[PDB]
């Protein structure tokens, strides 16, 4: 999700 | 300068919080998390109201219907779900994206929901049937944000492909593409209150306010840290006219919209502030942080 760096 | 001071800290999520949003009628704050949950809190006193659950994986975004009765969430489980806030029930599950759903929003009429996914598309869904109406091949990398303008006729989307595009809602065809002299990943975008401007975040520690009609950059805001996460940005309009944003140095930054000068930095969170929201009528800011913090803070200013 947005909570992890992509 | 405003003088935001911490008034409440909301604990309850068990993993990093992903977004916070105040209901339009202003009585509630909704939060989404990678813990697969949505929580509702009292907007003025931070009172924990309820947990809404059902998604099978983490949630990246949650958004309110204009009448404050519904919520739509975007999850890594590849679906979006429409919820009735009062009952906590899932009314519809929107299926069709082929990868994580990242962002979502209701149009002003609240008859449509627009979504953005890692699958690089933007979809428009019928709220009442829960069916996908259009699938737009919007970008060539994950879609970081989607937002309708004030009369609902336009949708602005952003992507890691470095573009920000504006779409005609009724036809789904692209009206315009905005590109800087460069194309760093565009991590967030939204129309200004009147729909004339577009606030955009890029992963080079920069926020920019663009004139939609002219397609030109009017203001640039810097000083915070943003190179890794898709961090929301807001227009604060209840008191002084500011630009608000979280930051990777754990602070909430507040800039004067016209002068671009930083007027306040809110200290308190112990991890990246990934999301901020501004109350619709009171000078109140909600902020949320990642894993080492997992809490939501409510700040209030006299101006």
């Amino acid at each position: 999700a947005r909570t992890k760096q992509t | 300068k405003p003088n935001y001071a911490l008034k409440f800290t909301l604990a309850g999520h068990t993993k990093a919080v992903s977004s916070v949003k105040f209901s339009p009628n202003g009585e509630w704050l909704a939060s989404s998390s990678a813990d697969k949950l949505i929580k509702i809190w009292g907007a003025y006193d931070g009172k924990f109201e309820k947990t809404i659950s059902g998604h099978k994986l983490g949630i990246s975004d949650v958004a309110w219907s204009s009448d404050s009765n519904l919520l739509v969430s975007a999850s890594d489980d590849k679906t979006l779900k429409i919820w009735d806030v009062s009952s906590g029930k899932c009314l519809k599950t929107l299926k069709g994206h082929s990868n994580y759903v990242f962002c979502c929003n209701f149009n002003p009429q609240s008859n449509l929901i627009v979504s953005g996914s890692f699958d690089e598309s933007v979809r428009i869904w019928d709220v009442k049937t829960g069916k996908c109406l259009k699938t737009l091949p919007a970008h060539s990398d994950p879609v970081s944000a989607v937002h309708f303008n004030r009369d609902g006729s336009l949708i602005v989307s952003s992507s890691y492909d470095g573009l920000c595009r504006i779409w005609d809602t009724a036809s789904g065809q692209c009206l315009k593409t905005l590109i800087d002299d460069d194309n760093p990943p565009v991590s967030f975008v939204k129309f200004s209150p009147n729909g004339k401007y577009i606030l955009a975040a890029t992963l080079d520690n920069t926020l920019k306010l663009w004139d939609y009609s002219k397609g030109k950059c009017l203001k640039t805001y810097t000083g915070h840290k943003n190179e890794k996460y898709c961090i929301f940005a807001n227009f604060s309009v209840t008191g002084g006219k500011w630009i608000v944003s979280g930051s990777e140095d754990n602070l909430v930054y507040i800039w004067n919209l016209q002068t671009k000068e930083i007027v306040q930095k809110l200290q308190g969170h112990t991890d990246v502030v990934i999301s901020t929201a501004c109350h619709p009528t009171e000078n109140i800011i909600a902020s949320a942080a990642l894993e080492n913090d997992k809490t939501i803070k409510l700040w209030k200013s006299d101006c």
